[PDB]
């Protein structure tokens, strides 16, 4: 029996990109116009894109023109759908469907469909960080050499900039590269070493700026 | 630049009935019209093309007619396997456009939902997340509205719902809605409420609980 | 002047699939063999795949052969990389690189590179569910919430299959965390609260996880 | 299956030095060899191809030689911009293979890390997640090992590390390791410690704290 199978669905952030693929069984795509169709949560179908044989023409729905691209690989029997600058209303089950009939003509219906792949676009394109204090150790050495900092956790996308005391404290500062957590949010820590003797006198505030979400946080770090 | 409009959006009937679905085009499309069947979570299946040609293997109880701007799909003797969504489609050499879909369901008497609200379990709350669940049980027809109110404040965007298929014994539907909130936000307010509307209710029904009671 | 740009990276769970693409600026790909290369966390480069002009050749590194596919689109100037059955060691920065020189020959180096897209494969291909009780209100309804599992499906019975009437197990929903969640409920006589014991049996075959949760009044 | 071997894995030198990086092929590859530069987080840049041909625009202080199985990249007068990783590559018509890369760094005296441990903040701990941070400050060379132990139990798979580039003033590196645990798991144990080993330390250094002081 003829078969199609989509791959590549998942969760996407608004504005992000996701690429789908489609493979087939028991026929060659080269003789067929191939199509992408999506079923929106309300239940209706929306034609998305088509690509003619030999890629002579690529036609797109108005709602996706300029954002989506369809490609075909007739030699290994794949169709692709690039989706860029994605919007919440692109959320749907996406199906890969061949145009065809018992005898191929200039205009046939969609006689074969894949089972569909779920694509979900979340509305938030950004998220501001949580800022937690990295408190200096109460058991420091008497005379100097203490460490303090800020943990900048769960933000998206990069980058964040950090200063200390509005830029007055620069010596001894290390702001580390962010790491991508299993949640898909970034997290970095910024630390500075200072004399233990200044604890209590110097006030230490880390200034976290996250331009994508236009979020700024000033957190005061203190002992215990 | 062709718009297709199907009628009706929901068609309710009994087994054995003969039913008709209408599809209208905003301009003439000759006989370039196809009809598809689709079951929930399944692929569409081609039924008819060139307005009236049955695809090989499709049962003879399916038929189509029309030309120009007015087309019809007829199902002569509904069987249980035929309850599904049906789509009409104008297909051209390179592009296509679909109607909005017609859902065909089993007709039964109106039944109001039995409504239940569940607070988050203490266990879940300790992990830092609060899921509040609202249940609408055994109602008909499928159209219902659920709204969340927290301390009488209408929520938006922080809930998800899912609906069962029509029950095999009583042909009703059931629906679950989950409102998700962080531990911090959940403990900021007291009254949590689910407000329900449904054709089987003469006025909306609200179920609520007070946090910690 | 020449530029390449990868799209499609992100986080994937082991066993999952991810598709990358590559676009270009200020040249046409049609004359070029196109390549994928990855930078593993240890710092070294690994050639992944190549696709010649006219798609005559597709070659793959032994470690990805049978799981990856490379394709080219000469009319809108894109290259694709399908990555299937992904493994922890596929974690890397992926670059799209052109084979070429000022004067094209049969064997040129990689003279132009995209900036790279990060692809991260997490070690867990599965996760067993958390099971929380939905307690009946003090014709009563109770149930179980089956939260944070991956992938589908989970099966649920009640009292080892002896309680079937009135049971609804809902379709799972995909949460924004990438984990699935569903609830299973049952309606019972209010009079049985206290007498009948109600246990939901959650089975999650992908993670070979089983949970029996007792649901009681309060 | 061509295997390429670079030597050394790490090369430490001063500005102005003349240095050589060697690449050995497991079998003859004639002169089908290229050299790339790569800076952290950036794309590779082609330096040399056909073993010894300088790509147009590449500074003349780069040169390459060799054939058969033994190849060398020479940088004659290291400049600050040249500290980076360098990769050799055998390239064939439809395939390629790389060496493991050579990281070229600024040489300085051995410097042991100053180690600091930070417990999770009370604020963060109440949300249900515990981040414990260990800091290795201003050490050289780059190779360091961090092990987390909770109640003397070696942790695995629940930590991430990050390392800075060589410091512009003192040519040292710094490293941060974050151990992440749920509120539940964090409160299950008492002693939290990070153990650090490094060439500048005659024995491993351990910093620890008791939850709650």
């Amino acid at each position: 029996e003829v078969q199609l199978v989509e791959s590549g669905g998942g969760l996407v952030k608004a504005g992000g990109s996701l690429i789908l693929s489609c493979g087939v069984s028991n026929f060659r795509i080269s003789a067929h116009t191939m199509n992408w169709v999506r079923r929106v949560p309300g239940g209706g179908l929306e034609w998305v894109a088509s690509i003619s044989t030999s890629s002579t023409y690529r036609d797109y729905a108005d709602a996706v023109k300029g954002r989506f691209t369809v490609s075909r690989d007739d030699l290994e029997d794949f169709v692709y759908l690039q989706m860029h600058k994605m919007r919440v209303e692109d959320t749907a089950i996406y199906y890969c469907a061949r145009k065809g009939s018992d005898r191929l003509s200039d205009n046939d219906p969609f006689d074969a469909w894949g089972p569909g792949t779920v694509v979900t676009v979340s509305p938030a394109s950004t998220k501001g960080p949580s800022v937690f204090p990295l408190a200096p150790s109460s058991k420091s050495t008497s005379g100097g050499t203490a460490a303090l900092g800020c943990l900048v956790k769960d933000y998206f996308p990069e980058p964040v900039t950090v200063s200390w005391n509005s830029g007055a404290l620069t010596s001894g500062v290390h702001t580390f590269p962010a790491v991508l957590q299993s949640s898909g949010l970034y997290s970095l820590s910024s630390v500075v070493t200072v004399p233990s003797s200044s604890l209590g006198t110097q006030t230490y505030i880390c200034n976290v700026n996250h331009k994508p979400s236009n979020t700024k946080v000033d957190k005061k770090v203190e002992p215990k | 630049d062709v718009v297709m409009t199907q009628s009706p959006s929901t068609l309710s009937a009994s087994v054995g009935d003969t039913i008709t679905i209408t599809c209208r085009a905003s301009q003439s499309i000759e006989t370039w019209l196809a009809w598809y069947q689709q079951k929930p979570g399944k692929a569409p299946k081609l039924l008819i093309y060139k307005a009236s040609t049955l695809k090989t293997g499709v049962p003879s109880r399916f038929s189509g007619s029309g030309s120009g701007t007015e087309f019809t799909l007829t199902i002569s003797g509904l069987q249980f396997d035929d309850f599904a969504t049906y789509h009409c489609q104008h297909y051209a050499g390179y592009s296509a456009t679909f109607g909005q879909g017609t859902r065909v369901e089993i007709k039964r008497t109106v039944a109001a939902p039995s409504v239940f609200i569940f607070p988050p379990s203490d266990e879940q709350l300790k992990s830092g997340t609060a899921s509040v669940v609202c249940l609408l049980n055994n109602f008909y027809p499928r159209e219902a509205k659920v709204q969340w109110k927290v301390d009488n404040a209408l929520q938006s965007g922080n809930s998800q719902e899912s609906v069962t298929e029509q029950d095999s014994k009583d042909s009703t539907y059931s629906l679950s809605s989950t409102l998700t909130l962080s531990k911090a936000d959940y403990e900021k307010h007291k009254v949590y409420a689910c407000e329900v509307t449904h054709q089987g209710l003469s006025s909306p029904v609200t179920k609520s609980f007070n946090r910690g009671e």
